[PDB]
């Protein structure tokens, strides 16, 4: 009759029906996402309505059982994840003018067009033109007009937008004890109550801080040789002590340096394994793929697919009028039922973007025995981290030489050793300080350490100071740079992808040395091992039952999330570019500016 | 079938575990609490029966599974059922054991 025991009983009855209604929904959602016609919007539309306001009643029945006088960890986990607000803590007023404020960014986002100042009919939107202009185009006035225009045109409308979406959401914060909007961010990588295994939402800031300060060496080279390289195909526009202007990176943020490959390739007469020929050589189709991956992730130790996954999966595009929205993707329906969407052809990219995809559906498969509440990764960042582990250990020559797509010989050599180390850090490395710097500035402005009349000020000079790049032109106190950017304007956290490229190396180098691999790390095969299989088991199978601190110490040995890993993935190209930048000065100034002369 | 198959009410709340070979088919309101709810729904009371939500488009360990449990009992009866016996052949003229 304690307060303790009704809580079972209260989520026993919660478990069953949230089970069958979230069925029900994402059967719906499926339904659609496959067939897309008009009634399957609205037969969609009643079951997620549906299962909202069941979700929402039983939120607010919830709330009469007290976090405090609860003695299990499970029960108080589950009770804690239901009995958060969230939003409707505000009044009404507010939230509907909330709501109008994320819709109308969400969609002056979208539909957002700009067009050329000689022809005013030739309007472009964003998707289709500009982050096309922006990444294969090589002529500097033509990037720096669309990096302009872009920015001038549909930036300036998003900034009295987020200067009330900043206040409503800190008020929305405010309200459930969270002192800001940030901490209430942060507080998914919380941990309480286990007695070695603590985590505020306080020590991500000085973790993540300390983890940042020993990269600096790495992407200080990386920058200078991508300048040294990109001083030859714009001369007399880049200075060999300066940044690199922001609109000569590859795409329209700078984000991924990935596009940067065409003009930065260290040795171009040697082509990168690229078994795209062999595969229609032999007539592979879109089911001997998957064949391939479900029987390489078998090999470790994983159990088979379910047999409901070969009948129900759509792994082609239907032909004749079935307009289908074929992102690649993993559904999770419940009840034992497993699918993915994907429209595959014969490459390459999707015979990785399989296994990425297979990892979820293995990730998936494992933890299935839990209650609802508690089926997800850890924390938001080993999802994709699990995911990526398999792509990164199956695109090896090693393992590609096996299945039968490469000569039986191949004699690899050091020179695509380093294309291949290099193609893989611009898209790795080359993201971390953006994204680190973007969270930080994120988290400075809802605090309330940057004024809303320095946000342009302190956005450009922490673009300085810790990404290393400057801008064209100067911006003054109208425009709004980041609100630019798609997980800014549709409210979307983004320190995942910060702690998920550091999970990936972490697993990636506690797997090579269960299954004792001997060379460098970047020829690592986790296949024909059932040690690897094991310890990675031991972890996917809890879910969000156990803090993750915990979790990542049953696979890797420690508690903390570490940079050492991804040095040692990448020591080799380290080597090569502290001997490639002897005459050239590695560093920047923060001074020197396109403009200023 | 498709849609859902609402007939089958395995049972989860009852204030005591079964004794062997008993049946409970009662439709009280299970009281959780300490205040009772006069048989209607509410807080700390709910509905005893929880029917399985059956489709065709589910994974082995959630369809349905038929189940028959013979069970067989010998207290004190001579001559009851009894199994089949591949009945012999009667020969003639011959001395036989029979
Ligand atoms: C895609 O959806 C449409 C409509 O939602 C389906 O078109 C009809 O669906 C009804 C539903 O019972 C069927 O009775 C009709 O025979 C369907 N028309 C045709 C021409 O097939 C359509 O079948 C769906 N596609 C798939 C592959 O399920
Ligand atoms: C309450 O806590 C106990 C132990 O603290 C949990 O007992 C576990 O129950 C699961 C399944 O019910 C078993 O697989 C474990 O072996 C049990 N552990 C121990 C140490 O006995 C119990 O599950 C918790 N309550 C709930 C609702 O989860
Ligand atoms: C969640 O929201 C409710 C309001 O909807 C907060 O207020 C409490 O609600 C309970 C439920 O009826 C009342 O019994 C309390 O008197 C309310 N006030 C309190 C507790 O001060 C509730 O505090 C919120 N809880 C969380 C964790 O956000
Ligand atoms: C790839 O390896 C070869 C040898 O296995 C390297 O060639 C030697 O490089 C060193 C260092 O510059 C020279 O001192 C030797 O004279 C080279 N030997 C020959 C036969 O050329 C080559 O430099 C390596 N390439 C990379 C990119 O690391
Ligand atoms: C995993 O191990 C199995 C068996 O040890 C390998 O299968 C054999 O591989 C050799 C190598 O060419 C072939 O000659 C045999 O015909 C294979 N046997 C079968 C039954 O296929 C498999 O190649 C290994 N896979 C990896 C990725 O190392
Ligand atoms: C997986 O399925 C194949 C048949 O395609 C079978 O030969 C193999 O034994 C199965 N392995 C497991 C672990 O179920």
């Amino acid at each position: 009759s304690t307060i303790e025991e009704q809580a079972k009983t209260f989520l026993d009855k919660f478990n069953h029906e949230a089970e069958d209604l979230f069925y029900q929904s994402s059967l719906a959602s499926w339904n659609y996402n496959t067939n897309i016609t008009e009634e399957n919007v609205q037969n969609m539309n009643n079951a997620g309505d549906k299962w909202s306001a069941f979700l929402k009643e039983q939120s607010t029945l919830a709330q009469m059982y007290p976090l405090q006088e609860i003695q299990n960890l499970t029960v108080k986990l589950q009770l804690q994840a239901l009995q958060q607000n969230g939003s409707s803590v505000l009044s009404e007023d507010k939230s509907k003018r909330l709501n109008t404020i994320l819709n109308t960014m969400s969609t002056i986002y979208s539909t957002g067009k700009v067009c050329n100042p000689d022809n005013p009919q030739e309007c472009l939107l964003l998707e289709p033109g500009l982050n096309e202009i922006m990444a294969n185009s090589l002529d500097y006035n033509e990037r720096l007009w669309a990096w302009e225009s872009w920015r001038s045109e549909v930036g300036k409308q998003l900034r009295p937008l987020y200067e009330e979406y900043v206040v409503l959401k800190n008020e929305m914060a405010r309200a459930n004890h969270y002192e800001d909007y940030g901490d209430y961010w942060r507080g998914d990588y919380e941990v309480n109550g286990v007695d070695g295994y603590d985590y505020s939402r306080g020590q991500l800031i000085e973790d993540v801080e300390h983890t940042f300060e020993e990269i600096k060496p790495l992407y200080e080279h990386l920058h200078a040789y991508v300048r040294a390289k990109l001083m030859n195909a714009y001369p007399s526009y880049i200075s060999p002590i300066g940044c690199l202007p922001a609109h000569l990176l590859g795409d329209m943020w700078g984000r991924f340096w990935t596009n940067l490959y065409s003009l930065t390739v260290p040795f171009g007469q040697k082509p990168n394994i690229d078994v795209t020929d062999a595969m229609v050589d032999q007539a592979w189709d879109a089911q001997r793929i998957f064949k391939e991956a479900e029987k390489f992730f078998v090999s470790v130790g994983l159990p088979n697919m379910t047999q409901g996954f070969w009948e129900n999966s759509m792994l082609t595009d239907p032909g004749n009028v079935q307009k289908a929205v074929c992102h690649p993707t993993a559904w999770d329906l419940g009840k034992g039922d497993f699918r993915i969407l994907m429209c595959t052809k014969v490459t390459m990219d999707d015979f990785l973007t399989a296994h990425h995809e297979m990892g979820h559906i293995q990730y998936d498969m494992a933890y299935a025995a839990q209650p609802f509440l508690l089926r997800n990764g850890a924390n938001e960042g080993f999802h994709e981290a699990v995911g990526e582990i398999m792509s990164l250990s199956a695109a090896t020559p090693k393992h590609l030489k096996s299945i039968g797509l490469l000569s039986p010989d191949f004699q690899e050599d050091n020179e695509t050793e380093i294309n291949f180390l290099l193609k893989q850090a611009l898209t790795i490395v080359g993201t971390l300080p953006f994204t680190y710097m973007l969270e930080k500035w994120r988290w400075m402005v809802f605090k309330g350490e940057i004024p809303k009349d320095q946000w342009m000020k302190k956005w450009w000079e922490m673009k300085r100071e810790i990404v290393g790049v400057v801008e064209p032109v100067p911006h003054d106190e109208t425009y709004c740079d980041p609100a630019s950017l798609f997980h800014v304007s549709n409210d979307y956290s983004f320190i995942r992808y910060y702690t998920r490229t550091l999970y990936q190396f972490q697993f990636q180098e506690a797997l090579c040395q269960a299954a004792k691999h001997e060379g460098p790390l970047h020829k690592c095969d986790i296949s024909n091992s059932t040690e690897a299989g094991q310890k990675l088991f031991n972890m996917l199978r809890l879910g969000k039952s156990e803090p993750w601190t915990l979790a990542l110490e049953n696979v890797v040995g420690a508690k903390n999330m570490n940079v050492r890993p991804l040095l040692n993935y990448f020591e080799p190209l380290f080597t090569w570019l502290k001997d490639q930048n002897k005459n050239s000065f590695v560093g920047w100034s923060t001074d020197w500016s396109p403009y200023a002369d | 079938k498709v849609g859902g198959n609402y007939n089958y009410r395995y049972r989860l709340f009852r204030k005591s575990n079964l004794k062997p070979f008993e049946r409970d088919i009662s439709t009280e309101i299970y009281q959780a609490g300490n205040k009772p709810c006069n048989g209607v729904a509410g807080v700390n009371c709910y509905f005893p029966l929880q029917s399985y939500g059956f489709r065709p488009t589910y994974g082995v360990g959630h369809q349905p599974y038929r189940v028959v449990v013979l069970s067989f009992e010998l207290l004190h009866a001579p001559a009851t059922v009894c199994g089949p016996k591949k009945s012999t052949n009667l020969v003639k003229n011959k001395c036989v054991n029979f």
